[PDB]
């Protein structure tokens, strides 16, 4: 707020703040611009499809498992396991203290809906294949789902069959080491945990400016009013009024470019779930190390989390060529 | 005015408890929150009430003048019991007393009832609730449609294959330059 | 039906067209601060020194001069963002126009909607428009399939595409289309038995 | 015929010449900034 910030329950500042122009009208239009900003990169990563699908009632999936990935119909949310370690390690009560204007608005789509989107991605992504991002949705078994992804790397697909069992159980486990692994260093979610505390740290420095004098006798207005005259304390209260806006510009620069930043990223992140979840990305090192098969997208707070299902060969042999 | 201090929170009990010779609350943000009254020791407790953005929910200005005036995160318990002279800035003091209001997360929302279809979103709100114009009429709110919910026939043994195709032409518009700007 | 597109809603050309307004408003907003008291007698140049101590009135035209030069500092910066917002526009324009225009993609969905066939640049003014003419399928039918077959205790897999049951005999067919063959050892190679 | 190319013309290697630049006369500018009397009596502080 222009006012309330500055001078709160101040109404002779009224013609003293209003005198400087329209200045905070650039400031609430450029806020609203990152406000809705943030809605529109919500609303183009996830919502790639205007269908929402359902999963099938049974869940066998020729012989793999994807119970950790799916909703739990058992909890009153409906998440999976693997948002349920997501969320407890992001952290943040701190919304009470904010009584000087800096209203924090909540998102538009709400943390359901979200988990929604995510659960017909996921729907989408094991019983369509590629195919429900370019048209109309065609529903492919998943044992021959996997084969044709095997046939974009380099090997034919005479080897996911033949090792059918073989290559089920080493995949499932891939998945149990990821349930520790999230918990197993405060690392792990070190791209997200930042993020929420450069809001932590930034809002909070905001309020210590108006605390500090800024070269001023006093931090507060009624004891100046009080003791001294107003003939003679608007050269004393002037410091104070360019030093917080100055304050203020100062933050909206640094959240503009910031918001520059996490653009940046959520332009990169629709790239990402559009084509390593839509289909088969043959860019090397971009979908993963080494070569890339699928993806599988959960949701997150304030940020997304990529499953790369990757390939890495091994046990190398020398021979004779020519 | 306790002691030499200034504010104009309400003024109510808390169970903190402070030191005999503490006699100032505080906080992390710097704010004064607690009090010691000098009559009586008792432990008092302060906050202000109540600032928050307003929105004006319309329509074109050729289809109608209607309004529907939004109150964003306050609680609307305290806004009829807040309808007096000099304590409204907002000029409708008798706008308290409207229409049915409709409870959001955000904060209800005073001039547009409430309807329970899934319709699409054109003025958007916020947390999952947004309004429209529809007839008798009237500025409504309602439930966010995601699409219908499209069932997928999976077996272990179904192929689908498309037997026609469409051609489409989509147009995509993209910013290139900007005008040149010398002082 | 682009031509009836184009005229039909505003929304078609509102990119190209917010990006003039930004240009346009943030000089309309510029040259209101010249009018801006920044807390001084007047706005007007020579008022101050109708009547004032030279000496004081260059301390007067001092806060002045800064007021009117930190609402220029702030427009360059404000223009330093929106140059680095059009120029990560730019480098993709210019990566639609290397890979859209001069061959065909096969990345999925970002030369246009579905399968991307080929594009068209056209000029507009700051900017540029794609007609970006794409492939997209139709209706469709729903079969039996099996993920392999077997004739002389041997399993076959398919060359190409996937086979496919109309409930009495057997075809193979595109992945992408509608066109059942016979089964035939040109549309299948042999790895190991059918075990 | 790269070296050549390069080590004949000096604007093959302009690209890092003006990253490097853009990094020295903004130091210069920041220490010519100090020379401004910013509606003062001296550009120092010790004098008065
Ligand atoms: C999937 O794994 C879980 C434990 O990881 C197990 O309880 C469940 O039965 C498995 N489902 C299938 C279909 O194998
Ligand atoms: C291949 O042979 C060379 C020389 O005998 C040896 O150095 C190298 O380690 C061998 N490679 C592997 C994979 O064993
Ligand atoms: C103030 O006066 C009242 C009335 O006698 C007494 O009850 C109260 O305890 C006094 N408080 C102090 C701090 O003296
Ligand atoms: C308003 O206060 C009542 C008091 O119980 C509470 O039930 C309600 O949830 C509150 N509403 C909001 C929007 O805070
Ligand atoms: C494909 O669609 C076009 C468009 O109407 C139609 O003319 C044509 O007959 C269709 N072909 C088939 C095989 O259905
Ligand atoms: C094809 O799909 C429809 C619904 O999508 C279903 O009712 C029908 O049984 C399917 N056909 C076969 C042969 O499974
Ligand atoms: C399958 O196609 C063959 C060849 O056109 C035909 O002879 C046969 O009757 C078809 N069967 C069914 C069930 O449509």
């Amino acid at each position: 707020d222009c006012t309330m910030y500055i001078c709160g329950d101040s109404t002779e500042c009224s013609n003293l703040l209003l005198q400087y122009g329209s200045f905070c009208t650039q400031l609430k239009r450029a806020l609203t611009g990152i406000a809705v900003e943030q809605d529109k990169n919500t609303q183009e990563v996830f919502a790639q499809v205007k269908q929402i699908y359902k999963t099938p009632p049974i869940k066998y999936f020729g012989g793999f498992n994807f119970s950790q990935i799916l909703p739990d119909p058992s909890k009153p949310s409906k998440r999976s396991p693997i948002e349920d370690l997501l969320f407890n390690k992001v952290t943040l009560l701190i919304c009470a203290q904010k009584f000087k204007g800096l209203t924090v608005l909540p998102p538009l789509l709400t943390d359901e809906m979200i988990a929604q989107y995510t659960s017909a991605l996921l729907a989408g992504t094991i019983t369509s294949g590629w195919t429900f991002g370019a048209g109309p949705a065609l529903q492919i078994p998943f044992p021959m789902q996997m084969a044709y992804r095997f046939n974009g790397i380099g090997v034919t697909q005479n080897v996911l069959y033949e090792n059918q069992k073989l290559i089920a159980n080493q995949f499932n486990s891939a998945i149990g080491k990821i349930q520790d692994s999230l918990s197993s260093t405060p690392s792990a979610l070190g791209k997200l945990q930042d993020v929420v505390n450069h809001n932590a740290q930034a809002l909070n420095t905001l309020v210590k400016q108006l605390s500090s004098k800024f070269g001023a006798i006093s931090s507060v207005l009624n004891d100046i009013f009080s003791r001294l005259d107003p003939p003679e304390a608007e050269v004393q209260i002037d410091r104070l009024i360019t030093g917080r806006l100055q304050s203020l510009q100062t933050y909206v620069t640094q959240q503009l470019i910031r918001a520059a930043e996490i653009r940046a990223s959520a332009n990169l992140a629709a790239t990402k779930m559009s084509e390593c979840v839509l289909g088969q990305s043959k860019r090397v090192d971009f979908c993963g190390k080494g070569y890339h098969l699928m993806s599988f997208p959960q949701s997150a707070p304030h940020g997304v989390v990529f499953l790369h299902v990757t390939y890495v060969p091994a046990q190398e042999k020398n021979f004779t060529t020519a | 005015n306790f002691n030499g201090l200034k504010g104009t929170g309400v003024l109510t009990e808390s169970n903190k408890k402070f030191l005999p010779f503490q006699q100032f609350g505080r906080d992390i943000a710097d704010t004064t929150d607690a009090v010691r009254d000098p009559q009586t020791l008792e432990i008092l407790d302060i906050t202000p009430c109540s600032f928050g953005g307003v929105s004006v929910i319309t329509p074109g200005t050729n289809t109608s003048n209607q309004v529907a005036v939004l109150y964003q995160g306050v609680n609307c318990t305290e806004v009829p019991v807040a309808i007096h002279a000099d304590q409204l800035t907002p000029t409708w003091r008798v706008y308290s007393t409207g229409s049915n209001v409709f409870q959001t997360r955000a904060g209800c929302l005073i001039g547009a009832e409430y309807v329970n279809n899934s319709y699409e979103c054109d003025i958007p709100i916020g947390a999952g609730i947004c309004a429209s114009y529809q007839t008798s009429q009237s500025i409504i709110a309602y439930t966010m449609s995601l699409g219908a919910e499209n069932s997928v026939a999976y077996s272990n043994n179904s192929i689908a294959i498309p037997t026609n195709f469409t051609i489409s032409v989509t147009t995509e518009i993209l910013p290139v330059s900007m005008t040149k700007t010398s002082v | 039906k682009i031509q009836d597109s184009l005229s039909s809603t505003p929304s078609a050309l509102g990119k190209l067209q917010d990006v003039v307004n930004h240009n346009a408003q943030a000089l309309n907003t510029l040259v209101k601060q010249l009018s801006s008291k920044f807390g001084a007698i007047s706005s007007v140049l020579n008022d101050i020194f109708s009547r004032l101590d030279p000496p004081e009135a260059e301390v007067q035209i001092d806060r002045l001069i800064t007021g009117r030069l930190q609402s220029l500092q702030t427009y360059v910066t404000q223009q330093l963002i929106r140059a680095a917002e059009i120029r990560a526009s730019a480098n993709l324009a210019a990566t639609k126009m290397s890979e859209c225009v001069l061959g065909q993609s096969k990345r999925v969905d970002f030369c246009g909607k579905g399968y991307h066939l080929m594009s068209f640049p056209q000029s507009a003014p700051h900017g540029v428009v794609f007609l970006h003419v794409t492939y997209v399928p139709a209706q469709e039918k729903n079969f039996t399939t099996a993920p392999a077959i077997c004739h002389d205790g041997k399993a076959h897999f398919p060359r190409e595409g996937v086979f496919v049951s109309n409930g009495t005999h057997w075809f193979v067919t595109q992945r992408n289309f509608y066109e059942p063959q016979i089964i035939t050892t040109d549309n299948t190679f042999v790895s190991g038995n059918c075990d």
